[PDB]
């Protein structure tokens, strides 16, 4: 609250339009971190079983252009071209999203004089269910597991899908 | 139809008619030099449409006699329509300015 | 994921992206009442 | 006789002139979407960038880095694509600047009114691309310029 | 409201009087246009889209009933999306038959018109209602409580036969076979008949390398 | 021969550095 | 006062007159009679045509007006012009012959404004009015 | 707004109201010089800063001083 | 590291280059190095400065720029 009503003095900009260290920006990052968990899961699970086409073909720069190439002499894997573009799909759906949003849905950019939800605090009332409470409850912990999973990647030396597979116990693969 | 914000045009297209009838009928003068074949410049446009179209994607290849025709005919099409126009809008049996 | 991908991961950022926003924001500033 | 001063006001800084006050002209003008009447600036904007990211697709597509590959035509699209974000990112930093937040009643004018008609122009641009590349992709003329036909 | 979803709220367009709107809209698609006739213009697409869905199934279920007498001498036994894939090859410039260019040549005036009616319909100036053709020969809908229950029944049986067409569609490209095969054959991956290309080729790209292929 | 890890150290002393010249224009803009 | 009913000098268009910014931020406004109907220049350009009587001309600044006014006090024998400054609200201003006796005449009822109690050379210097709120008269 | 000026060396000449194409410059009652009339500056927001005053000055030093200071719409003569 | 070797010898490399509008003419061309990507040779002296301060491996440089970012901060 404190911290809250801080930066709003500070940053009347973003805080106005919702931006910065908010609710809703919590919210939002929250959502995005529970949604790259699941990606991280579906990527272990489809590199594991092999689904994945000529993961390890290096993308031709005759035909895919000097983007192509890599920053050392290296070239871009088939796997890592097809995850940036199952990225590229939801980012244009995120554009979209924000520049037109839904009726219904929660807007990214809030208007000028938009009621800030209500800091929850330590943790959200546990409201079971598709609540607002839960979805809160939850990308936090998502975004928590986010760093957590990444630091232990670099701690331990293994990669990230590794780590996942191992904490979820290798039944991914 | 407003030429401009309140002022009026007729915009008659037997005026269009008489200015391409006045320069196509004088086109009929036949030439017997190469561009022409031996006839008129507008017979020859005739001929060269009709050639062309007979090979219709591919265009008539520069040095044709096509484009110079199209090029003297269109210009003196033209100015025969300026012309025309200006007679019958300014010289006609409407106009008000004593041209 | 190794340091030879990062200058392709961060020339478009720092060449598009960071210009584009800093653009923005700063045009937003400028002005603005 | 054809020239003549603006709404009859030989003071303001315009002319009436075919061109500018003609009744072809003041038709077009008043049918184009910019100035068409009855619809919201949302339907505006999507006619507007309907008809813009179509012609994006081409210029991109025929004489892009990538156009003599067999990705030519995506590569295009994806330019398209990324001309478009930014210059809805221009129509919106442009809407937050000069339209403040009085309600003139969605006029074009007016905040609401512009965030509207960005997000249709937006949502109009993509798709328009979008068919373009359809049509591109599955009609050879297109992808020819009419060089099947020889 | 919305009664077929009962816990979630009515989109403010679905007031109920369009036939066949039980309140379902979940992504208030009927509110994306402020404008007044967006909705109609979404009432005359879904009737559009069910009545041409609503030919395309019975015409899949014809055709693997019976074929017109020579169409099998002149596109050999190809079904379905093959059949427009083979006309369409042979409606080259050097070509024969031009089946598929005049269906299109005539739907294409008709879609014209219909077009400018749409145009002026959602403009308001006129009062068609959507999916008024004013054909009526029969006169089974003059009267208008008759109107309102043939309508809702259109409605209902389009989107029926729209969903069923892209099944019988999807189902024809998987395993070569035309609705009444397909019915009939139910471990159909055993049984999977030949198919000629889609002419999309790229469409089935995943079917076997991130897909399962049974066949 | 320099490896991710080193990089990722280094990154990180950049990001600090960031944040503290963030506050510092801040403070120099009052 | 003014009155906008006053013609206007019978002007056949330019595109040097007031714009947009006229009827946003401010419009001035020139009147003056006239013994016959003569031929003036516009001071945003063209040829103009004064009537027999009062005239009313619309610029978008004083200093197109004072032009104006100086090309009939000069070319003309013309000395009766009054400027106006106009805002969107309608609060019609008088500038212009302000006391109603030109400035480069004095007349009693003027205050000074912006006189300085010595030369040039007794200003003060920067350092001298440095970190403080002294002028440097 | 530009800030104009006035001094004592004012002679009363005129020329300087007289050169000013806006109207900032007006003659006023003075016992300083053999004319009586000084020089002032009433309407300086209507300044542009020509400095055809200082042109139009016959003082050793100007009498009249224009000193360019803040622009606005009428100080850049902007029509627009 | 390999300069330091043969001082007299190898040109010394500044930074690499990553810029999508290169051809591969340009790569080609920039790839002088020994190292298999494109670079920029240095101007700047700093190989040789460094190398008589006493810097002999890529440690050593990776070290002082460290603490040049904790002076910074
Ligand atoms: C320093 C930064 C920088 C970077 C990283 C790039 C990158 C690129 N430029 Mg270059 N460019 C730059 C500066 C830069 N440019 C400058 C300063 C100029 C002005 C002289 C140009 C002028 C220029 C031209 C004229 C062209 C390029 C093109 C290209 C492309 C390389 C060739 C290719 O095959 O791609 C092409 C293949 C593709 C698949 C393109 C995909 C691009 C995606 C959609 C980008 C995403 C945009 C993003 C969503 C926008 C965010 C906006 C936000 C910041 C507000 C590539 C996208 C070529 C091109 O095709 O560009 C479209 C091209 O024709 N550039
Ligand atoms: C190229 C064709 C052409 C030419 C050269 C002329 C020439 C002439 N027409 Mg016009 N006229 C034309 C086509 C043409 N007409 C057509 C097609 C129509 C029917 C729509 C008319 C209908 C028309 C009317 C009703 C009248 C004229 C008149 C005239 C004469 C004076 C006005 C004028 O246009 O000056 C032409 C310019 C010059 C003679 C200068 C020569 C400059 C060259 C290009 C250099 C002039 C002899 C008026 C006239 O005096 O009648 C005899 C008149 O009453 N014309
Ligand atoms: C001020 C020194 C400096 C300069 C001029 C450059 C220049 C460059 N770096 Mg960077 N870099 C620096 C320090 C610097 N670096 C440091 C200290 C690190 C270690 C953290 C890196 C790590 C790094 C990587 C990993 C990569 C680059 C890359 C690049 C190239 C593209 C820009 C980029 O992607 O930056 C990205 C930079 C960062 C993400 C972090 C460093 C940012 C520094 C500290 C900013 C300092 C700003 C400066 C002090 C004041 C600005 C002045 C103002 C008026 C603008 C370019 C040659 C990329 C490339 O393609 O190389 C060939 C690339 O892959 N740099
Ligand atoms: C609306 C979707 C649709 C589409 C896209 C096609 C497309 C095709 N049909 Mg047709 N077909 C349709 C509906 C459709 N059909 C229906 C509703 C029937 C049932 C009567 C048939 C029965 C049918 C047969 C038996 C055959 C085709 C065949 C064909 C192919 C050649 C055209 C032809 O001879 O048609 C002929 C079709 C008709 C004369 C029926 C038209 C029914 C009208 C349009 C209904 C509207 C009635 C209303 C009162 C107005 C072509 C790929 C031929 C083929 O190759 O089959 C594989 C063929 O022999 N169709
Ligand atoms: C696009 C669809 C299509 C195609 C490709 C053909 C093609 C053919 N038909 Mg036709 N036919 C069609 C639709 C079509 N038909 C329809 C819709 C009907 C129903 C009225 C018929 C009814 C019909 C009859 C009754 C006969 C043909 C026959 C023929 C063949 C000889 C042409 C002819 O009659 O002279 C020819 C292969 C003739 C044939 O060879 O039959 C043995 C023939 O007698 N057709
Ligand atoms: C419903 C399913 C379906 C699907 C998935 C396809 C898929 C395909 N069809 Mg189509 N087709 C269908 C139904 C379908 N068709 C039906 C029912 C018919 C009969 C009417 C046809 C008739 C048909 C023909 C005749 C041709 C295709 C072709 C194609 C291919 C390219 C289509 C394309 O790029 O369109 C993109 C273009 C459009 C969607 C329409 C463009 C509309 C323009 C922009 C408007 C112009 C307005 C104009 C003034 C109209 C005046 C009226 C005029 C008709 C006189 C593709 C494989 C072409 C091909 O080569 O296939 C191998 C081809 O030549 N189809
Ligand atoms: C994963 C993924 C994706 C993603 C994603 C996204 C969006 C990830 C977003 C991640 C984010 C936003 C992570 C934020 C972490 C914040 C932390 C850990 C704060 C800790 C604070 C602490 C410990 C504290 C404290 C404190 C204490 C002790 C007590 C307090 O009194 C004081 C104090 C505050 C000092 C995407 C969408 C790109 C897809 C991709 O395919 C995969
Ligand atoms: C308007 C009008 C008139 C008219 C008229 C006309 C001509 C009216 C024509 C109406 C028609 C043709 C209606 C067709 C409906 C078809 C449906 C609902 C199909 C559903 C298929 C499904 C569910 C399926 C499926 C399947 C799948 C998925 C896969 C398959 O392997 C299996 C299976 C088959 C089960 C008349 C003449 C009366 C006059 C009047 O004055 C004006
Ligand atoms: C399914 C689905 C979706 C979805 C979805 C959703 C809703 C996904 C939600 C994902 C969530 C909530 C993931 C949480 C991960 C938490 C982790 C890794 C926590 C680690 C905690 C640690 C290490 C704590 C450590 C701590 C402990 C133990 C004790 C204390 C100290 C310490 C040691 C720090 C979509 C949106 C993608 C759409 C899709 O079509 C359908
Ligand atoms: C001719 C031709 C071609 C073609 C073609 C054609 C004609 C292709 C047609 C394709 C069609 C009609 C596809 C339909 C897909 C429908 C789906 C996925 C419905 C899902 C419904 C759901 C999930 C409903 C859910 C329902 C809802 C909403 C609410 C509650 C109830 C519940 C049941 C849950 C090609 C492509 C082969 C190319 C070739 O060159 C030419
Ligand atoms: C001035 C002049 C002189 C000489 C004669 C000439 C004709 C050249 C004339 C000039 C003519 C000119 C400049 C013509 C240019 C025409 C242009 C740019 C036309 C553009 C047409 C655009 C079209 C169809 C767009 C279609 C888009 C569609 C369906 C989009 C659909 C979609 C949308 C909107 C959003 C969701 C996704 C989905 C469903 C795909
Ligand atoms: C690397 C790694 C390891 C595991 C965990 C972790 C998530 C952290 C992960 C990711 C790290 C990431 C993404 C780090 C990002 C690094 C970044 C953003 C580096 C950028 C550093 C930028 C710097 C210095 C800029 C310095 C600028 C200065 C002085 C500017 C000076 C100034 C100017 C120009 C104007 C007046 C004010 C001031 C301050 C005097």
């Amino acid at each position: 609250t404190n911290a809250i009503e801080e930066f709003a003095e500070s940053a009347p900009e973003l805080a106005s339009r919702g931006l910065g260290v908010t609710t809703n920006a919590e919210r939002w990052n929250g959502r995005h971190a529970m949604f790259g968990i699941f990606a991280i899961v579906m990527t272990a699970y489809f590199k594991g079983h092999g689904l994945i086409p000529d993961a390890e073909k290096i993308l031709d720069v005759n035909q895919w252009g000097p983007l192509a190439s890599a920053g050392q002499g290296q070239g871009i894997t088939n796997e890592r071209a097809i995850i940036l573009i199952a990225h590229v799909h939801v980012l244009v759906v995120s554009v979209l999203a924000a520049f037109a949003p839904f009726q219904f849905q929660d807007t990214l950019v809030k208007e000028k004089g938009y009621t800030p939800e209500a800091p929850a605090g330590i943790i959200p009332p546990f409201k079971t269910g598709l609540t607002p409470e839960a979805e809160l409850i939850n990308g936090r912990l998502a975004m928590l597991g986010v760093i957590s999973i990444i630091m232990a990647s670099i701690f331990t030396g293994n990669s990230v899908i590794d780590v996942v597979n191992l904490g979820l116990g290798k039944i991914l693969f | 139809f407003e030429i401009s914000d309140g002022v009026e045009f007729d915009l008659n297209p037997l005026v269009l008619a008489i200015s391409f009838l006045g320069w196509s009928l004088p086109g009929l003068l036949p030439s017997n030099i190469p561009l022409y074949g031996g006839k008129g410049l507008t017979t020859a446009l005739f001929a060269e449409i009709g050639e062309h179209l007979q090979t219709f994607p591919a265009p008539p290849p520069i040095g044709d006699p096509f484009w110079v025709i199209l090029f003297i005919w269109h210009s003196g099409l033209f100015a025969t329509m300026i012309f025309g126009t200006i007679g019958y809008n300014g010289y006609g049996p409407k106009s008000t300015t004593k041209y | 994921m190794t340091a030879a991908y990062l200058p392709s991961i961060l020339v478009p950022l720092i060449g598009l992206i960071f210009p584009g926003f800093v653009m923005g924001f700063a045009f937003i500033y400028i002005e603005q009442e | 006789q054809f020239v003549k001063p603006y709404n009859d006001d030989p003071f303001v800084g315009n002319l009436a002139t075919p061109v500018s006050t003609s009744s072809f002209t003041r038709s077009f003008l008043s049918n184009l979407p910019a100035y068409r009447s009855g619809l919201s600036p949302l339907l505006r904007g999507l006619e507007i960038g309907m008809t813009h990211g179509y012609f994006l697709v081409g210029p991109f597509y025929k004489l892009g880095p990538l156009r003599n590959s067999d990705v030519a035509l995506i590569s295009g699209l994806f330019s398209s694509i990324g001309l478009i974000i930014i210059l809805a990112a221009c129509l919106a930093i442009y809407g937050v600047v000069s339209f403040n937040e009085d309600d003139n009643t969605d006029s074009l004018q007016t905040s609401r009114g512009w965030k509207q008609f960005t997000s249709g122009w937006l949502v109009g641009s993509i798709g328009g691309a979008s068919f373009a590349y359809i049509l591109i992709s599955n009609i050879v003329f297109l992808q020819t310029s009419g060089l099947n036909l020889i | 409201k919305s009664a077929a979803i009962p816990f979630l709220e009515k989109p403010p367009m679905l007031d109920g009087s369009v036939p066949g709107d039980v309140g379902f809209d979940p992504l208030w698609v009927s509110s994306m246009l402020p404008d007044k006739g967006w909705y109609l213009f979404l009432q005359e697409a879904e009737i559009k889209h069910g009545r041409v869905a609503m030919l395309a199934a019975a015409g899949a279920i014809v055709q693997d009933i019976f074929t017109f007498p020579g169409v099998t001498d002149t596109i050999g036994n190809v079904k379905m999306t093959s059949a427009h894939d083979k006309f369409l090859s042979m409606e080259g410039a050097g070509g024969k038959v031009a089946t598929m260019h005049q269906l299109l040549l005539w739907l294409g005036l008709l879609e014209v018109v219909s077009a400018f009616a749409t145009i002026q319909m959602f403009g308001g100036t006129s009062s068609r209602m959507p999916g008024e053709f004013g054909f009526d020969p029969l006169g089974f809908g003059k009267s208008e409580a008759a109107m309102k229950t043939y309508r809702l029944k259109e409605v209902k049986n389009g989107r029926l036969a729209m969903i069923g067409i892209g099944g019988m569609v999807h189902h024809y490209l998987l395993t070569g076979k035309g609705p009444l095969q397909f019915l009939g054959g139910i471990p159909n991956y055993k049984s999977c008949i030949e198919h000629p290309a889609s002419g999309l080729p790229y469409l089935m790209k995943a079917v076997g390398p991130v897909l399962p292929k049974i066949c | 021969m320099i490896s991710d890890t080193q990089i990722f150290v280094a990154l990180i002393l950049a990001l600090v550095s960031l944040v503290l010249a963030i506050r510092l224009g801040t403070a120099l803009y009052q | 006062t003014l009155n906008l009913q006053i013609p206007s000098p019978t002007f056949e268009g330019s595109t040097g007159g007031w714009l947009r910014a006229a009827e946003v931020e401010e419009k001035y406004a020139i009147t003056w009679t006239s013994g016959k109907e003569q031929v003036f220049e516009m001071p945003t350009g063209g040829a103009a045509i004064m009537r027999k009587g009062e005239n009313l001309l619309y610029l978008a600044r004083k200093e197109q007006c004072l032009a104006l006014g100086t090309q009939l006090k000069t070319g003309f024998k013309i000395t009766d012009y009054k400027i106006y400054r106009i805002f969107p609200s309608g609060e019609v201003q008088y500038l212009h012959p302000k006391d109603g006796v030109f400035p480069e005449k004095v007349n009693a009822g003027r205050i000074g404004v912006g006189n300085v109690s010595h030369s040039i050379g007794k200003n003060l210097n920067p350092s001298q009015i440095k970190f403080t709120n002294k002028s440097f008269n | 707004s530009h800030a104009v000026k006035v001094y004592d060396t004012c002679i009363g000449c005129t020329q300087c109201v007289r050169a000013c194409p806006c109207d900032v410059l007006e003659m006023v009652s003075w016992d300083g010089c053999k004319a009586g009339q000084i020089a002032s500056a009433p309407r300086t927001e209507d300044c542009i800063g020509c400095k055809r005053c200082e042109t139009a000055c016959p003082t050793d030093f100007l009498s009249v001083r224009v000193y360019l200071g803040g622009e606005t719409t009428r100080s850049m003569g902007l029509a627009y | 590291e390999q300069w330091v070797l043969n001082p007299l010898k190898v040109k010394p490399v500044a930074h690499a280059i990553w810029d999508p509008h290169f051809g591969q003419p340009a790569v080609k061309a920039f790839t002088k190095g020994g190292v298999f990507y494109p670079v920029n040779i240095a101007t700047s002296g700093v190989y040789h400065w460094w190398y008589t301060i006493g810097m002999r491996t890529n440690n050593d440089l990776y070290a002082g720029s460290l603490f040049l970012l904790f002076l910074s901060g």
